[PDB]
């Protein structure tokens, strides 16, 4: 096969290739910086109410320390959004090492925020289905904390092993190929500068498959606690509207990073929005009803309406 | 009416009391007389080894 | 050494039956119930069991409920109260009719002792952390009783009209002010008659709430 | 009508006290101040029994120095062999309010009583192997705060209506009744040579009773608070007696007075149990601090603490030939020390 | 351009190149039949029994119709996982036709094992609870087939746009390339007979996360009815571990099938092992429990 020979004729050729370039619209990076700031700012507003808060009783009903911890995960998802737009040049070594730690960062960050909210609907089940007088529920939040640290070990493991058995091997591959149907024949060439590792689709695959799980579970568990309290403590919607919202946000950024690679400004833009309106929608959802209730909470502890429950054992048509 | 019983009693008691009055340096005599006599057999003043100890055995 | 292995066994049986039996009993509710006599004590217990120390069992929505009747014990209540101190709730009874009514044993308002015993019972030191649901009995006695006996009578400084419901709101108040750790207990008054109106079903929220909320603080949410 | 026996006791009472110090030439204090120290009593935790539930309100050791009876707040009476921490028997309670429990000297009776008014003798050594509940005392109108064995005929109950009761188990009828106390008597103890016993009431007074025929003998007084523990010295002589108001104090019966009074300044919390060791040189007592001070019988000096508890400590024990002494509190754990 | 004039000499001196084969090992394809077959004599055995005991107390209780739609739903998943150890073509370009019929039985299959007891769950979770002063008997069979159909429609339409618009073309390609790392020059050699699609990936994450949202409701429901009732009524075990199953199964084959296509006898054997499971595992869950009370009571 003359493939062999021309091989060896395209390598001489081959001395050179081509660089990188920043080509991502200023104004696209300006927007989405505004708009991840703002994000960032609206986190440290509700950081700053949740201590200064952290003894209203609904406030102290509301697990103030798992809010922080979702807080810092929603922080760590916007700086990852913030270094999606760094497609500058750089040096090989550091793209590797930039979208390696972008994409640790997002996935530490997923797990942070969800991991809090998951705790906090376990132990609110608890609380409220386990009714016996002298055997009581007793959760702390070193124990959530500890569930919390348990996701995030088994995420570090995971990227861990994902960078140190195979790394993202940017490289300059010139190929091509002619391809034949039964009755057809065609010939195509083609140049790609994509920063991807050798089966990738086996990290893609085993990452998102324990983030779906843990979403299953969440999804249980948002299920459990139902109409368990009133939404400034149920917190069920927030789950249903956060895991749904994931999984629509984690396929369409895939898509799009998989086969618009030629679209910089499309992929940067959809990738930025993505993140932000999860993080965001997630943080509005639990902090709303708080700012809501807190105003109505300080005259005087009458109005308690979080108790509230559903059980009950009828017969069935 | 009912008190009735408390001045027997308290009469009882003083017959009962004074018919014996031993000084309190002769209790104070036979208490330590008897702490001291039965020392060596207390377990609990010195403490016994572990060869004879039935709870570490 | 093998019967040594036989008593072994056997020790471990009875430390099984012992776990069974006091798994199965810390699912039951410990209810102290208190109270001057004559207050409607016999009545209560007579709608909670129709559904020395007298004790009453009665299941309500599978929540079996036991209640303590310490009513007879005439002796020194600071040496043995601080048993029940593991209750759920207490349960006390007032009647309203003793409002006008002095006490055998004079210018003592039978109110004036329920005051009293409340007051030490409340904010006794075994308590601390335990809720009291307050029953009001003798209603539609008393506002018969308050159409012509005012409640100055009882409350030198009361101003408001010779109505029971505001009459019965004044007292319900007046019961919840001698409460000194508002912060830690709560204190589920109820109005009932000789009738069972809805007292099982009023013990039963309060203790739901109760242990919710003992829940809630054990895991410092409450 | 009253002024005359109203003064009569007066004066009574008057020569009550100049006849006390008529005999009280010393004092306990200096008499024993050349003997030499006992030194820091040092004790060990060997086992730590568990199983019990709710708190543990009363103990008794057996005659043989090995059996162990205890009662719980959870309606259970448990029998340990404290050798090897094995559960002999675990009995349930008809009452589950149980203050106080008892060995029979034989060994084949245990007694419970509190609340129920009730002091129920259970038969250990049946025939069909389990334990039922051989009679059932009713007769007081309080609650029943401490019962002890003269022997498998004879039990002696205290209770809060102020009365002692000398039972016959048989007939189940109050054989004698102790009247005198003002108060709910809060403890007994009986004399090695069962003859005699003490009673400790509400009134922070102790009497001697005669349970042959049933009067009081002497009354001492101290305390300024209940007495909520009593144990007779082991010679007969003495007994020692504990209070709320964090003291701990010993009378003789012949001297008929104060002997020597166990307290600190640093100490404030109730003495729950008392009890001597087997040569009568240490006072152990337990405490709502969550410790057991070992006193110095002679000296009034803390000689050890047995922190080993996380709850009020509320009963003490020392085995007959003194090997060991075992402490229940309310965590629910029995620990024997040595 | 250099390449260019190679490219072109390397299409001449194609002389019609040439190609492979595939086969399985008789002796998998043996143990793969006798499992699918004993599966689906199961599945006949448990839609026998539903019918012949369409009148017992728990036969009504447990909504028979929707199982029998689970069972045949079953049965479509169990002739797929038949279909994938055909390896030969019938009219040559069958093999086309062949994988794209066996994906669409799967997706089909699938979505009429888990409509009917999400439908069952929700009718449940609406009645029990949910009862205010009014009656919500409104419930009946014909809106919960409804939805089963209104699933089945969307897949339908997902599946139909995936074969008129972008099909599983199989084509073989060689191809030469040049890889320049920053520092250095390597040289490969690739042959390669693999049947696919382009934007194989699109399809596959727009199935799959219809299915996970599917599968989210699902947990959701079973979650809101976990205190309900027991098993035979409850269902929420069986959703939530043939949700689990399910994400498990369907990643490890995808990833298996793309990685793994040098390897025929393993990729047959975990693909089919995988959907024997998950379709055995629910439908034991479902009917099982309603066998043991079946016998109880009689
Ligand atoms: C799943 C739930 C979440 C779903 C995702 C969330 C949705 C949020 C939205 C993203 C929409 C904007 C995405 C890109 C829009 C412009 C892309 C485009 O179409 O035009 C580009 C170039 O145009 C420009 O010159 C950019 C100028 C700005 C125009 C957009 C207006 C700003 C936008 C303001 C909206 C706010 C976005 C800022 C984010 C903050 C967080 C929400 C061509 O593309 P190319 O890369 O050069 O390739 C071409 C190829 O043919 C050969 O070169
Ligand atoms: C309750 C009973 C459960 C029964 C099933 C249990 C497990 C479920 C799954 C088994 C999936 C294994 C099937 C293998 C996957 C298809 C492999 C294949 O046939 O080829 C494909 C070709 O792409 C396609 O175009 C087909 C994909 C579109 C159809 C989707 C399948 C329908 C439905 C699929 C499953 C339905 C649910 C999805 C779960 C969701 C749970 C979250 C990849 O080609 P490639 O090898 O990667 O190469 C390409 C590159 O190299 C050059 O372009
Ligand atoms: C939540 C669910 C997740 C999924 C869990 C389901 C997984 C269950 C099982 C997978 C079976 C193991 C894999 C099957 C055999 C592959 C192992 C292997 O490696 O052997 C193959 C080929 O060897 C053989 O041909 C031996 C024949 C059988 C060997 C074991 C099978 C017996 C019994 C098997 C068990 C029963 C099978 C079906 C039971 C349920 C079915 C409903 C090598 O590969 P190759 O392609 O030929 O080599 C090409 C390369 O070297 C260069 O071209
Ligand atoms: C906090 C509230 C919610 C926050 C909202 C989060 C939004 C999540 C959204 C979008 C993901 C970002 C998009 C970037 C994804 C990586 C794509 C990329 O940039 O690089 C890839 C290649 O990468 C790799 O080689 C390894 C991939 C690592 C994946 C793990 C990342 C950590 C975890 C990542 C998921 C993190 C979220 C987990 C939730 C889960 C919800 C289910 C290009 O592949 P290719 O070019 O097609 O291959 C060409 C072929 O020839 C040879 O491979
Ligand atoms: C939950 C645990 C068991 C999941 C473990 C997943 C492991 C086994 C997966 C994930 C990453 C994969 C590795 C990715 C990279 C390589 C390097 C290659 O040259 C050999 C295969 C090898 C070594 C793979 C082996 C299998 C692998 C290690
Ligand atoms: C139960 C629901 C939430 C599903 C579970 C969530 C996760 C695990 C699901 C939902 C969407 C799925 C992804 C959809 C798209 C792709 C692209 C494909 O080329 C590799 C598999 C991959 C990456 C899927 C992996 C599994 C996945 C990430
Ligand atoms: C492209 C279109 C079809 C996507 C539609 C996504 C919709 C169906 C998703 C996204 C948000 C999800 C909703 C989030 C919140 C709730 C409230 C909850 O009490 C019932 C489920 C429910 C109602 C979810 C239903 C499904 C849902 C509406
Ligand atoms: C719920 C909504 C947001 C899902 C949207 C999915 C879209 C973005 C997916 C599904 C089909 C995909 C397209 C399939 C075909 C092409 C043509 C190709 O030459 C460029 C990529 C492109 C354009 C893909 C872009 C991403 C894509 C459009
Ligand atoms: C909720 C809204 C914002 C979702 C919008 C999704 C849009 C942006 C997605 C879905 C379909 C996609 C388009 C599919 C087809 C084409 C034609 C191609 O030649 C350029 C890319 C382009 C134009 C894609 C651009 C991105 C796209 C339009
Ligand atoms: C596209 C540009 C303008 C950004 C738009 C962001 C919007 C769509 C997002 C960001 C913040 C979100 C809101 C946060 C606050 C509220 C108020 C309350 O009812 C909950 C939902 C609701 C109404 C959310 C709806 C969706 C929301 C408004
Ligand atoms: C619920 C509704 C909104 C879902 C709609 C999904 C649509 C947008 C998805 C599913 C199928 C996808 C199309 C598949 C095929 C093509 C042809 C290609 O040359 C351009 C992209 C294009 C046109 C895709 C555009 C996006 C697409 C149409
Ligand atoms: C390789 C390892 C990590 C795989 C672990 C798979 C585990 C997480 C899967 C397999 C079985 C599943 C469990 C099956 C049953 C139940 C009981 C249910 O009431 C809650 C969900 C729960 C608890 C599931 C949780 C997730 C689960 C435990
Ligand atoms: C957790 C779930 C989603 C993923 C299941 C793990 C699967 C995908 C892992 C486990 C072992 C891995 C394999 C380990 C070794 C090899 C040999 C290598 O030359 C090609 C990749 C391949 C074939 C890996 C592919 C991915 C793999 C099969
Ligand atoms: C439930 C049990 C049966 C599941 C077993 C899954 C096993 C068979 C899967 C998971 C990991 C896979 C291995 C991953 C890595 C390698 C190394 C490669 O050089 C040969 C294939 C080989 C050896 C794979 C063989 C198949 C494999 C071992
Ligand atoms: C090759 C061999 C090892 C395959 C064995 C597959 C076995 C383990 C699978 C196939 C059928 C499955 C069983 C189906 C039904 C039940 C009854 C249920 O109440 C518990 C799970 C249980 C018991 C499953 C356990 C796992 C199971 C037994």
């Amino acid at each position: 096969r003359p493939l062999h020979d021309l091989c060896k004729t395209t390598i001489t050729s081959s001395h050179h290739s081509s660089k990188t370039i920043s080509s991502l619209s200023p104004v696209l990076l300006g927007i989405v910086w505004t708009f991840l700031s703002c994000g960032l700012l609206l986190i440290l507003f509700f950081l700053a109410f949740t201590i200064h808060c952290r003894k209203n009783r609904i406030v102290k009903m509301s697990s103030p320390n798992l809010n922080i911890v979702t807080l810092l995960g929603s922080c760590l998802t916007y700086s990852s959004a913030y270094l999606f737009g760094i497609q500058d040049v750089l040096v090989g070594s550091s793209m590797e090492t930039l979208i390696q730690t972008r994409l640790s960062m997002l996935c530490i960050g997923t797990s942070l925020v969800f991991g809090p909210i998951l705790g906090k609907s376990w132990r609110l089940y608890k609380v409220f289905t386990q009714r016996v007088p002298d055997k009581r529920v007793i959760i702390k939040d070193l124990q959530l904390l500890g569930l919390v640290a348990a996701l995030l070990m088994a995420d570090v493991i995971l990227l861990m092993t994902w960078v140190l058995t195979d790394p993202i091997q940017c490289l300059q591959i010139l190929s091509v190929s002619m391809t034949v149907t039964g009755k057809d024949v065609s010939c195509t060439s083609t140049s790609t500068h994509f920063c991807a590792s050798r089966y990738s689709d086996v990290w893609i695959a085993l990452i998102w498959g324990c983030k779906g799980l843990l979403l299953l579970y969440g999804a249980y568990l948002a299920g459990l606690t139902g109409h368990v309290s009133s939404p400034p403590v149920n917190q069920s919607l927030t789950i249903m509207v956060g895991v749904n919202l994931l999984v629509l946000a984690a396929g369409l950024l895939f898509v799009v990073t998989r086969y618009l690679h030629s679209w910089p400004n499309l992929v940067f833009g959809l990738t930025s929005g993505g993140i932000f309106v999860c993080t965001t929608t997630i943080n509005c959802f639990i902090f709303i009803p708080q700012l809501k209730q807190w105003k109505a909470f300080e005259e005087e502890n009458q109005t308690i309406r979080r108790m509230a429950k559903y059980f009950s054992t009828p017969n069935k048509s | 009416a009912s008190i009735a019983q408390a001045r027997k009693l308290v009469e009882q008691l003083k017959m009962e009391a004074n018919i014996d009055r031993i000084k309190v340096s002769k209790a104070a005599a036979d208490l330590m007389a008897y702490c001291e006599a039965h020392a060596k057999e207390d377990p609990l003043l010195t403490p016994v080894p572990a060869s004879e100890n039935p709870f570490r055995e | 050494s093998a019967e040594d292995k036989a008593a072994v066994e056997r020790s471990k049986m009875i430390d099984r039956n012992l776990r069974e039996d006091g798994e199965k009993a810390a699912k039951e509710v410990k209810l102290l119930l208190l109270g001057a006599g004559e207050s409607g004590k016999n009545t209560i217990v007579k709608q909670m069991k129709i559904i020395g120390i007298v004790e009453t069992h009665f299941t309500f929505k599978d929540l079996y409920f036991k209640m303590f009747d310490v009513g007879a014990q005439r002796s020194e209540r600071k040496k043995w109260i601080h048993c029940f101190e593991g209750v759920t709730a207490i349960i006390f009874c007032v009647a309203l009719s003793d409002y006008d009514l002095v006490l055998a044993e004079e210018e003592m308002n039978r109110m004036h002792a329920s005051m009293k015993l409340f007051d030490s019972i409340c904010n006794n030191k075994w308590f601390t952390e335990t809720s009291i649901i307050l029953f009001l009995n003798k209603k539609d006695l008393f506002e018969e009783k308050i159409k012509r006996s005012p409640l100055t009578i009882c409350y030198p400084e009361y101003t408001g009209s010779n109505t029971y419901e505001e009459a019965a709101a004044y007292i319900q108040c007046q019961f919840e002010d001698l409460n000194r750790r508002k912060d830690t207990k709560e204190i589920y008054t109820h109005f009932t008659c000789s009738t069972d109106t809805k007292n099982v079903q009023f013990v039963f929220d309060a203790v739901t709430d109760v242990i919710i909320k003992n829940n809630l603080k054990e895991c410092g949410l409450y | 009508e009253l002024d005359q026996l109203r003064q009569e006791a007066e004066q009574l009472k008057n020569q009550i006290r100049d006849a006390r110090k008529a005999c009280a030439d010393a004092t306990l204090s200096q008499i024993t101040n050349n003997i030499d120290p006992v030194g820091r009593i040092q004790m060990r935790t060997r086992r730590t029994l568990r199983g019990h539930l709710a708190k543990i309100y009363a103990m008794h050791w057996g005659t043989d120095s090995r059996l162990l009876v205890s009662a719980s707040q959870d309606g259970k009476l448990i029998i340990w062999d404290s050798y090897t921490t094995n559960k002999v028997h675990a009995i349930p309670l008809r009452s589950s309010w149980v203050m106080t429990c008892a060995y029979a000297p034989s060994g084949n009776y245990v007694a419970c009583g509190g609340l129920d008014n009730i002091c129920s003798i259970y038969n250990l050594k049946t025939r069909e192997g389990n334990v039922r509940v051989s009679r059932e005392l009713a007769g007081h109108t309080g609650y029943l705060s401490c019962c002890r064995f003269l022997d498998d005929n004879q039990i002696v109950t205290s209770s809060g209506d102020t009365t002692c009761a000398l039972w016959d188990i048989e007939t189940g009828q109050q054989t004698t009744t102790f009247t005198g106390h003002t108060g709910d008597v809060m403890s007994l103890s009986l004399a090695p040579d069962t003859r005699l016993f003490v009673s400790g009431a509400c009134d922070a007074s102790a009497k001697l009773w005669d349970v042959r025929e049933g009067m009081c003998r002497q009354t001492f007084t101290g305390h300024e608070s209940d007495i909520n523990a009593i144990c007779f010295f082991p010679n007969g002589n003495a007994f020692a007696t504990g209070s709320d108001d964090a003291t701990c104090r010993l009378f003789d019966l012949r001297a008929d007075q104060e002997l020597m009074t166990y307290s600190h300044d640093n100490i404030i919390c109730g003495i729950t149990s008392v009890s001597f060791s087997k040569s009568g040189r240490l006072l152990l007592a337990g405490y709502d601090d969550f410790n057991c001070n070992v006193w110095d019988a002679l000296k009034a000096d803390r000689a050890g603490v047995l922190a080993g508890h996380d709850n009020r400590v509320s009963c003490l024990g020392v085995t007959d030939d003194g090997m060991a002494v075992a402490t229940g509190s309310w965590d629910s754990f029995l620990k024997i020390w040595n």
